[PDB]
């Protein structure tokens, strides 16, 4: 139950930034992963004990410090290699040798400030043609238009979360793969019956949670700031 | 637990008068790990004395070997000082060549 | 012949501010070759024999980050204790950790340790099984259940059945000019008379490994001996002697038997 | 050859 | 090779299958085995330990031979709460290295496919509209839009436990007004029955 955070992160080039990762569990070793999309999970720093922490097979750029039991911040230095990257936290039971993961934490690199974007969130209703074919209803949910590729989409139904009849994409859709820094999209569905869409009582919401930025960052552009925030669509049933 | 030390004086090669020896002293089967080991040549310490790492047997108990290099002869009286936690004093085990 | 691989570990804490004394010595067939000591300057694992000595530079990094490794657990063992036994930071207690490996003539393996003490009592000892642990006090059944729950021994027994005596065999074959060797005692025997009635025989046995061997005095074959505890006498080769008063004139009557490895028949040894 | 593996109490 | 190597993979079953998995530690010294499962963008999570002895947890079966230094991972009647990526994890020495890990995908059996693709429109608006290709055979493989201005998501795999029901589905839209197509899905092998109702 280690906790990481933020689970969502971005920095601009040359600013450092720093993750932190607590413990409440009372693990004995605390361990720093990274994981890039072709390669496994390379070590970065460990500490066995209180006050001490080794190297790993990627150290140079990082650096450490557990002056505390239930703490071990992993500062991701201006070692340029970190474009979107994710790293994790780990916490051992050297009797077990178990490794429990936090959540874990995405770091992305903007070159601009101006290339960050809220979601576009819209609830996209069922057609008749689907629900007389074959007696299903399947709400789609479409939050497009986003950098970076910080969002965690949900579905509410009746005031209440969803989990089963959900397929959410598991990676965000570029919508200009030539670009490194191209805004992204993420489709969800949602698929109940027939009778329950039929009815106007029921209330159906898409919920997507934005990570962005924050009070640190400054804003001096004619839209809005694309702040950390919650955009979400929502539709009623129809007969 | 506290176990008061084995103390044993002797010598590497049957003691032969003139001829170059070593004069050993093995403490074993003591606990704590702290002791202080003293060879008296004529009743005084040896200012170079060596000696080995500290281990223990199987049962957890330490041992130690203290040990010089010596011409040992008639006049020349040899011993052991050895204190310890279990010692209310000072432990001199003198050095026989029959034993 | 049968030859062993240990390796003993010495935790003794200092009370309060201070790091405590990390002790860690290896032993081939009761032969040290490895030490580590935390209040040395070296801060690294220093040979104490010629084979070990010409390993290169990656074997005393691997083997100094895991005797580093072993120091960073006994600090926690310290503490640990402390409170299974409800004892303050204030005193001072010595942590005794030994593992190792037994291998026979066959140079096949034969037995594994793995055992705990602590302020010179038994602890944790790892069973002759090696899938089960023996626990001495109520402090120790803690940690018994807890290393039932995480397969500590199986762990261990890649290690005890493994990698251990692999390096075993491997360190035998590196020094076996000093290992393998089974030197013979060169017996003799000594009569010192305390008095003009009674004499004290004494039957010695002076240059031998290993240091196994057996000293019994017997009257016309047939326990009141004074016998010390084998001794070493530093050029590598072990004494022991024991001795028997015996009365004056009857000396024909006792005769002492020594057994050893390097000995083909059983000395038997007259006056 | 230290075992590679560090077992607390 | 490297210190944990495993098969390339990916491996796509169709559900209730059964999958090996295979892993080669090159460190003999190792004592300390694990498999553990990792979603996509998500964090490893433990699956079960690896003892010379090869212990059975229901669905999952893992055994270890420290002689040939192979792990092996069986997982039988696969569902789709299996489809993630399985990473074998050994120690250097307390530190466990990761594998760079073999990928299971589940293929749900549809056991009666109705491929078609239906147009939903926006709750709050009416120019924008999507397309929705769901409930064909997992035969089909959606391939992404070779156009600039048409956005096309892959193959996602929906369950409906309360039916006892499983369908396939792939998302596809545009930005400007002019694509109300039933072309959108035109560059995939769709079905010869796909039901196209219209505008």
């Amino acid at each position: 139950g280690i906790t990481q955070s933020p689970k969502y992160l971005f920095r601009k080039e040359g600013q450092n930034v720093t993750l932190s990762c607590e413990q409440n569990l009372n693990h004995d070793a605390m361990y720093w992963y990274r994981q890039d999309p072709g390669q496994g999970l390379r070590l970065i720093y460990y500490s066995q004990i209180v006050n001490d922490f080794q190297k790993g097979d990627i150290a140079e750029g990082y650096s450490v410090s557990r002056e505390k039991k239930e703490s071990f911040p992993l500062t991701v230095t201006s070692a340029q290699k970190n474009p979107t990257a994710f790293y994790l936290c780990a916490g051992q039971v050297t009797n077990t040798g178990e490794l429990f993961f936090g959540e874990g934490s995405r770091l992305t690199v903007l070159e601009d400030l101006n290339k960050v974007f809220p979601p576009e969130v819209a609830v996209f209703e069922p057609s008749e043609a689907e629900i007389s074919h074959t007696q299903k209803a399947t709400l789609v949910c479409l939050a497009t238009g986003f950098y970076p590729d910080h969002v965690e989409l949900s579905w509410w139904v009746n005031g209440k979360e969803v989990h089963s009849g959900v397929c959410t994409d598991p990676q965000p859709l570029k919508e200009q793969p030539a670009l490194n820094d191209s805004r992204y999209a993420l489709s969800s569905r949602l698929r109940v019956s027939a009778t329950f869409w039929q009815n106007p009582r029921n209330h159906f919401r898409c919920q997507v949670q934005f990570y962005g930025l924050s009070e640190n960052d400054e804003w001096t552009q004619d839209r809005a700031k694309p702040v950390t925030q919650i955009v979400s669509a929502e539709a009623w049933g129809r007969a | 637990i506290q176990r008061t030390p084995k103390i044993q004086v002797y010598s590497r090669h049957p003691a032969e008068n003139g001829k170059s020896n070593f004069l050993n002293c093995y403490v074993s089967g003591f606990h704590p790990s702290d002791i202080e080991v003293d060879l008296l040549k004529n009743g005084e310490r040896i200012e170079k004395v060596e000696h080995s790492d500290l281990s223990f047997s199987k049962d957890w108990s330490f041992y130690l070997l203290y040990y010089t290099e010596f011409t040992p002869t008639e006049k020349d009286e040899y011993a052991c000082r050895v204190n310890h936690v279990t010692l209310s004093q000072p432990k001199i085990v003198k050095w026989d060549r029959d034993m | 012949g049968s030859h062993s691989m240990r390796y003993f570990f010495t935790s003794v804490s200092r009370p309060g501010r201070g790091e405590p004394r990390f002790i860690a010595v290896g032993y081939v067939d009761d032969t040290q070759f490895v030490r580590f000591d935390s209040d040395a300057a070296s801060q690294r694992m220093e040979p104490r024999a010629p084979w070990i000595e010409q390993e290169g530079p990656e074997y005393w990094d691997g083997e100094t980050r895991k005797v580093k490794a072993h120091s960073q657990t006994h600090r926690v063992d310290l503490g640990t204790l402390r409170g299974y036994y409800n004892q303050s930071e204030a005193g001072s207690h010595t942590v005794q950790r030994m593992y190792g490996c037994d291998v026979g003539s066959d140079w096949r393996f034969l037995r594994g340790y793995h055992q705990y003490a602590y302020d010179g009592k038994d602890y944790i000892a790892l069973k002759e099984d090696l899938r089960s642990w023996t626990a001495a006090d109520m402090a120790a059944q803690t940690t018994k259940h807890k290393w039932e729950a995480a397969h500590v021994a199986e762990q261990l027994r890649a290690y005890l059945e493994g990698t251990c005596v692999e390096w075993l065999r491997r360190y035998l074959e590196n020094g076996k000019e000093t290992l393998q060797r089974t030197d013979a005692p060169k017996t003799h025997m000594t009569h010192h008379a305390v008095s003009d009635h009674e004499a004290t025989l004494r039957c010695w046995a002076l240059s031998f490994y290993p240091a196994e061997i057996t000293l019994t005095w017997q009257r016309d074959g047939e326990q009141d001996t004074e016998l010390v505890e084998t001794r070493p006498a530093g050029d590598g080769t072990f004494q022991k002697w024991a001795a028997v008063v015996v009365p004056s004139g009857q000396e024909q009557r006792y005769t002492c038997h020594v057994q050893h490895e390097g000995l083909p028949k059983p000395l038997t040894l007259r006056w | 050859y230290l075992q590679p593996r560090t077992f607390l109490l | 090779r490297k210190e944990v190597e495993q098969d390339p993979g990916p491996f796509n079953v169709p559900e209730g299958a059964t999958v090996a998995f295979n892993c080669t530690y090159s460190n003999s010294a190792s004592q300390s085995f694990f498999w553990y499962r990792q979603d996509c963008r998500k964090e490893p999570k433990l699956l079960m330990s690896v003892y010379s002895s090869g212990n059975e947890d229901g669905r999952f079966t893992a055994q270890l031979n420290r002689a040939s230094q192979y792990i092996s991972l069986l997982i039988r009647d696969s569902k789709l709460s299996d489809s993630a990526t399985y990473l074998c994890v050994v120690n250097r020495n307390n530190d466990m290295r990761f594998g760079a890990g073999t990928r299971l995908t589940v293929k749900p059996n549809i056991q009666n496919p109705d491929p078609a693709v239906y147009q939903l429109r926006d709750s709050k608006s009416s120019d924008k509209s999507v397309c929705l290709f769901t409930d064909f055979d997992s035969q089909t493989n959606v391939s992404q839009s070779k156009d600039s201005d048409v956005y096309i998501t892959d193959k996602c795999v929906l369950d409906m436990r309360s039916m006892d029901f499983k369908s396939n589905s792939a998302v596809a839209w545009s930005n400007k007004s002019d694509f109300a197509c039933a072309n959108a899905f035109n560059n995939s092998i769709i079905p010869e029955d796909t039901f196209f109702p219209s505008p």
